[PDB]
């Protein structure tokens, strides 16, 4: 068995595919059990769904082998909140593929498609969908005064559409203030993003 | 620079409710998480309440839950408390705190965790006879 | 009694350019009979304990185990760990406040004399808590003149730029910049641009 | 959108150098990372090398580490791709890419990756001799 010390944490809210093996013993018979939330079993994993941030999960192990149940030492493992997100606009390009816009020049038109800003983390892992709770746009105008703008939720506001269609080109604004959720249920302040209309 | 200014307080019999206001100075109030600690003579400070910047996330000292209801008002700059069914042990100088201005989760944690505010009231005393 | 292996999946990676600390185990066997290489940088003995300190990013970490106890050389199986790259940092500006505590600020209010102060931008994971270290190779500040124009300002590396702190000199209160285009170097020799944050000047 | 525009192709012989430019239009070049992916007739394409927007972080493909280096000039808004101990099989049409402006990591995985670049050259044919 190897296995990288620090491991024993599980995210909230998410599922957590947890690899639970006895030396020497087949899958069928080895059994789980948890006191946080779900374990459920799923090919040779076992998947732990937890529902409360900052609380200690124990696993408990138990191993047929013949006639006779052994009952194996219990795993102790820390439910974390999960990791924040980044925002990002979603558009679609003149063939119609979606992509991200994660900062640099965008289309007035791809920004006003788009609708409103979303979140999710910059890496394959996990399978994690957050949610935009809401966010500002700061516009400058010619006096290079700072115009927030308060969204419609993960829309834009009809304020921030009127500032967002007055743009020419080369001038920028941005995406701050922005609060996300996620499915641990936590609410967070997430950095900001420069767009740049094109 | 946000300047925090508590009022409501005084005294109040046992059972009895009280509502607490906190007005912040300034035009960022909803870019702030806002709570509540409180301070009793000889005893540690410890974690009342606060609201997230949505108000949508609340985290309750386990003492306080289902007894105190915090709410905030971004158009009055004004966070309250109400105070309800009110016991000797709640006999303290409650002070309110903003702060979460960046980046970062509120977690029960982070919420009870006093460095995580930069902005802390006056006080105001709550004696409950 | 009998030890069960429980390993999220999710965790059970090898980081690139730091200290990975793996529990290998063979039933049975004392940790002086243990013997391990490893194919992505070194592998070496803390004890109990083995240290993989990996150097390529998305290739896979090959751990071969040996034993000397049984009949000659005893193989054993032959894992394969992911070796991925550390996540990746936020900005932030470190300040002294009055008392001469050290602050790092993440966004929001700032006063002119602890940007100043400062001297530049900083890059970490928030957690935080210790634990990596990362390095500001280099980034921008954006301003807003008179005339409503854009001004980006290019550092000194991890430092402001004689032009930044001109420009950062002579904001009023209220006013705002803007860090962006930072880009975050750390020991997994990764380099990476990272998000920006908004300065309102206090 | 950025245009890139390569130049410096033609033919070589075997263990001869080359080097090829790319311009970038614009004043954003310092934004993006800039490489080169090739391709050769009747081949998949092969992605080349990549420099990072400081030019402290560069990704080789196994094929050409030791012979090629890239190297990149902010002020001329260019790209280069030196060449050298040229063999046959780098016989090729060059493509200059630029890619990465907005928040990411530049690893080996990514640099690789055709997804990761939004603005792809003209391409620029190199013959190798034998």
């Amino acid at each position: 068995s190897v296995a990288p010390t620090m491991m024993n944490v599980l995210y909230a809210g998410i599922d957590n595919p947890i690899n639970i093996a006895v030396p020497g013993v087949a899958q069928q018979n080895v059994s789980a059990t948890i006191n946080n939330g779900t374990l459920t079993r799923r090919g040779n994993l076992w998947i732990a769904r937890p529902t409360k941030v900052g609380s200690e999960a124990i696993i408990s192990v138990t191993a047929q082998s013949g006639g006779r149940t052994i009952q194996m030492a219990k795993t102790t493992l820390r439910v974390r909140a999960l990791p924040d997100p980044l925002p990002y606009i979603e558009y679609k390009d003149v063939q119609g593929n979606t992509k991200r816009f994660k900062g640099g020049r965008l289309g007035k038109r791809e920004i006003l498609a788009a609708g409103g800003i979303k979140a999710a983390l910059d890496d394959d892992l996990l399978e994690v969908n957050y949610t935009v709770v809401k966010f500002q746009l700061v516009f400058y105008d010619s006096m290079g005064n700072s115009i927030p703008e308060v969204s419609d939720g993960a829309s834009f506001s009809e304020r921030q559409k009127r500032q967002i269609q007055n743009l020419g080109k080369g001038k920028r604004f941005y995406v701050t203030e922005v609060i996300a959720r996620g499915p641990d249920g936590i609410e967070r302040k997430i950095p900001a993003i420069e767009v740049i209309v094109n | 620079q946000v300047q925090l200014v508590e009022s409501g307080g005084g005294l109040v019999q046992a059972g009895g409710s009280l509502r607490l206001s906190c007005a912040a100075s300034g035009r960022t109030f909803s870019s702030y998480v806002m709570g509540w600690f409180r301070q009793a003579p000889g005893k540690e400070r410890e974690f009342v309440t606060a609201i997230s910047w949505s108000g949508g996330s609340i985290h309750y000292a386990d003492s306080v839950k289902g007894r105190f209801t915090i709410s905030r008002d971004n158009a009055k700059n004004t966070v309250y408390l109400q105070m309800n069914s009110l016991k000797p042990e709640d006999t303290a100088v409650y002070t309110c705190v903003a702060g979460f201005a960046g980046y970062g989760s509120f977690t029960s944690r982070s919420a009870r965790d006093s460095d995580k505010y930069d902005y802390w009231g006056q006080g105001t005393k709550v004696t409950v006879s």
